[PDB]
C-alpha cells in the first residue's frame, strides 16, 4: 500500500 | 480556521490512542509548517517507561503524556513561539517512528 513515515530525532 | 496562541502562551492537544498492537507500541505528534517539511515533534510508548522522544526545537516547552485508562495520549505545549506555528498531527508509533496512512492548524503571534 503507502504510508508517510516521520522519523524520530537522530 | 485554527487556534491562535500569544507568544508565551499555552495549548494542550490530545488525541484517542487504541492501545499497542503487533504494528504500534505508542503514538505521537508531527507538525508541518507552511512551505516546509513535516517535522516530528513527540512520541510516547504505551508501556510505561519505554519511549519519551521529543524535537530538540520543543525540549523543555512541550511534555506528551498518555493515560491508557482513557485510551488518550496528550502534548502540552508551553511557552509556544511564533516558529511553533504549523498544523499538528497525532499518529501511530513503532518505536518512536510515525506511520500515517485531519489536522490542528496552530497559529503563534511574537
Amino acid at each position: 500500500g503507502s504510508v508517510q513515515i516521520v522519523y524520530k530525532p537522530k | 480556521g485554527g487556534v491562535f496562541v500569544q507568544s508565551g502562551g499555552s495549548l494542550r492537544l490530545s488525541c484517542a490512542a487504541s492501545g499497542a498492537t503487533s504494528t504500534f507500541d505508542g503514538m505521537g505528534w508531527f507538525r508541518q509548517a507552511p512551505g516546509k517539511e513535516r517535522e516530528f515533534v513527540s512520541a510516547i510508548s504505551y508501556e510505561q517507561g519505554s519511549y519519551t522522544y521529543y524535537a530538540d526545537s520543543v525540549k523543555g516547552r512541550f511534555t506528551i503524556s498518555r493515560d491508557n485508562s482513557k485510551n488518550m495520549v496528550y502534548l502540552q505545549m508551553n511557552s509556544l513561539r511564533a516558529e511553533d506555528t504549523a498544523t499538528y498531527y497525532c499518529a501511530p508509533a513503532y518505536e518512536g517512528d510515525l506511520y500515517a496512512f485531519q489536522g490542528t492548524q496552530v497559529t503563534v503571534s511574537s
